[PDB]
């Protein structure tokens, strides 16, 4: 419909095709570095705190 | 290119037929009222037309001349003009073709968007359904406001009244009711779909434009008609707009469907009628309103019926909006419409500014249907809430012992529970969940200033994790024992975790 | 139907308008002035982006 109500159907067709080809990026887990924290806990609640308790 | 072509398509079909028509000469035109001379066979409240394509209605049939009211501007009618009778009582288009269209009081499209494809017409001045077609009000009309769905419930076929001062939140209640019906209209069953009609009388065009764009944003014009007789529209149009909208809704109820019509305001239809009547020279009455000012409304609100299953089963709810002056409910038109309607919804400025929004004064607001036209879950919970607020209101004017201190605590918790925002109506099951949490003494631990937080948060939790429970409550339409036990554990868990 | 002389007269002035529309005939300066006015209003209301192709975003991760 959007292409069927525009004089330059070619320009909107090009917009549509560029939309089809081009996607979007996504973030990763660098901010999630808190990963490391879990390992440290594995010492207290299970190695240091657990054993001493 | 094709623009001119579609323009020609309009000429291609014209109105060749010229007929021999009865006429009359305008003896005197002034103030919007013409005194035609002739038109011997013109009927009463017939539609006549002027030489410039401008319509009018023959309201007075005096022996020597016919008093005609012009549906439009009056500068274009001269003396000695020509008035042709159309031979048809005033009538308007009706049908599903009107849905989503803004139209004027006479059914002419007002937003461009082409014309109306209506294939049928209905007379504005039709008699109300008899005593036999109707049947007591059974289903509930879901408004979305907690305080209206719980404390002053509205059924389908009822005629509630929203009465208050200026800028207390009446059009807001109307728009919330309109927007809420989206969930039912999107679904599948046709027994819940409710088509909404909004009659905007005397409101400046900017307000109606804001309203229409607001409905479009909430995607609520799929099923809404807007009949606007704004301030700049001659009095004969603001007079007639309620009746046009009521015909558009009578079409729906007469065909097994359900409709909602919202006159906004009727206190301005009364003023337009008074202007008409004073310019036809009819003697004035009390406050200058004509004597027939009660009839004006009673014949209009009596068309909001609930047809029995033999007559289709369709219904037509009505929510007239009145405007009082400084809360003087005892005025003239307010009292007339109060004694015409079923329930009422009193909005008060002292409550609007005290933080209670919607200002619904639950103490005075009434609904004759009450029990009936309420879902079983809401019936179970709102009853205890009603008793608790009734007790609280007695001992509220001050602010000791544990029992009454806890009574005040519960009352305040419920009060802050009943508040709400704008254009965010809630599904009935969500209202039940919130009110249940509030009334089962759970919130009594929390501070009151924080209650709103809980409310919001609680929903955003239940709306995702516990969709199944809400679906259960909706489908079964009651708080069964297992549903109650669930609700209990959900609320107990959430309260501590927050 | 071949009788309504006004009907065919309007159709004829139509056909003439069709043929003569090489450029908006009898436009006058009001034509251009208006066109500009509402074009500028629409441009302002919509945006100033690269009104030709897709402008790029280049977001920022959390
Ligand atoms: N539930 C609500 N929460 C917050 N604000 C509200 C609520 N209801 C109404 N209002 C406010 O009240 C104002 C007036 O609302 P509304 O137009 O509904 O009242 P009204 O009596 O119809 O006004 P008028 O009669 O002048 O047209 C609005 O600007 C709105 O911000
Ligand atoms: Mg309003």
């Amino acid at each position: 419909y959007y292409k069927a109500n525009v004089a330059k159907a070619g320009l909107v067709d090009d917009f549509e095709k560029k939309f089809n080809a081009l996607k979007v990026p996504i973030p990763e887990d660098k901010y999630t570095a808190q990963v490391d924290a879990e390992e440290k806990e594995d010492v207290k609640s299970c190695a240091e705190f657990l054993t001493q308790s | 290119a094709e623009v001119s072509s579609i323009l020609e398509e309009r000429i291609l079909g014209a109105d060749t037929s010229v007929d021999l028509e009865e006429t009359g000469r305008v003896l005197s035109i002034g103030d919007g009222i013409a005194r035609v001379h002739g038109l011997r066979n013109v009927q009463a409240e017939e539609m006549v037309e002027f030489s410039s394509g401008l319509k009018g209605m023959s309201l007075n049939l005096e022996p020597d001349n016919v008093g005609v009211v012009v549906f439009g501007n009056d500068k274009l009618i001269k003396e000695g003009d020509i008035v042709k009778r159309t031979g048809a009582i005033v009538d308007v288009p009706v049908g599903e073709e009107l849905l989503g269209r803004v139209v004027d009081a006479l059914g002419n499209a007002i937003d461009g968007k082409g014309p109306i494809g209506s294939k049928a017409r209905r007379r504005v001045g039709l008699k109300a359904p008899g005593i036999i077609p109707r049947i007591s009000v059974r289903e509930p009309m879901q408004t979305g406001i907690k305080a209206v769905d719980s404390l002053v419930p509205i059924g389908r076929g009822q005629r509630e009244l929203i009465i208050g001062d200026r800028q207390t939140g009446k059009t807001s209640i109307a728009i919330d009711t309109i927007i809420n019906q989206k969930r039912f209209n999107d679904g599948t069953d046709e027994k819940k779909k409710l088509y909404c009609i909004y009659v905007a009388i005397g409101q400046k065009r900017s307000t109606v434009a804001q309203l229409v764009k607001r409905l479009t944003d909430a995607d609520a014009m799929k099923y809404t008609i807007v009949v606007s007789a704004t301030a700049s529209d001659a009095a004969p149009l603001q007079y007639l707009a309620p009746y046009s909208g009521c015909s558009m809704g009578e079409y729906f109820r007469d065909n097994g469907k359900h409709a909602l019509i919202i006159y906004d305001d009727l206190s301005k239809q009364a003023v337009a009628y008074r202007q008409m009547s004073l310019l036809l020279r009819r003697p004035p009455g009390r406050e200058a309103y004509p004597g027939d000012v009660f009839y004006l409304h009673s014949r209009l609100l009596e068309r909001a019926a609930k047809m029995n299953d033999a007559f289709g089963g369709g219904s037509l709810t009505a929510l007239p909006v009145i405007e009082t002056q400084a809360g003087d409910v005892s005025a003239y038109i307010p009292t007339n419409v109060i004694s015409i309607t079923d329930g009422q919804i009193f909005l008060e400025t002292e409550l609007f500014y005290k933080g209670i929004r919607p200002a619904i004064n639950v103490g005075l607001s009434v609904s004759r249907v009450g029990s009936a036209a309420q879902t079983r879950a809401m019936k179970q919970v709102a009853g205890t809430m009603k008793l608790e607020l009734a007790q609280y209101r007695e001992v509220a004017a001050f602010a000791l012992d544990a029992a009454t201190q806890q009574l005040l605590s519960r009352g305040v918790r419920l009060t802050e529970l009943l508040k709400q925002g704008q254009y965010s109506p809630m599904a009935i099951e969500e209202q039940v969940a919130v009110i249940y949490a509030g009334v089962r003494g759970y919130l009594d631990k929390l501070e009151p200033s924080k209650i709103t937080k809980f409310e919001n948060a609680f929903l955003s939790h239940v709306i995702s994790q516990h969709q199944a429970l809400l679906g259960k409550i909706r489908t079964d339409g009651k708080i069964s024992e297992e549903s109650d036990a669930k609700l209990k554990e959900i609320v107990t868990n959430f309260l501590a975790g927050f | 139907d071949p009788v309504q002389k006004l009907f065919v007269d309007k159709i004829r002035e139509y056909r003439t308008k069709r043929q003569t529309s090489g450029g908006p005939v009898d436009a006058g300066p009001e034509y251009q002035q208006d066109l500009d006015r509402e074009l500028f209003k629409l441009k302002q209301m919509y945006g100033k982006a690269d009104m030709n192709t897709f402008p790029n975003f280049t977001f920022e991760d959390p």
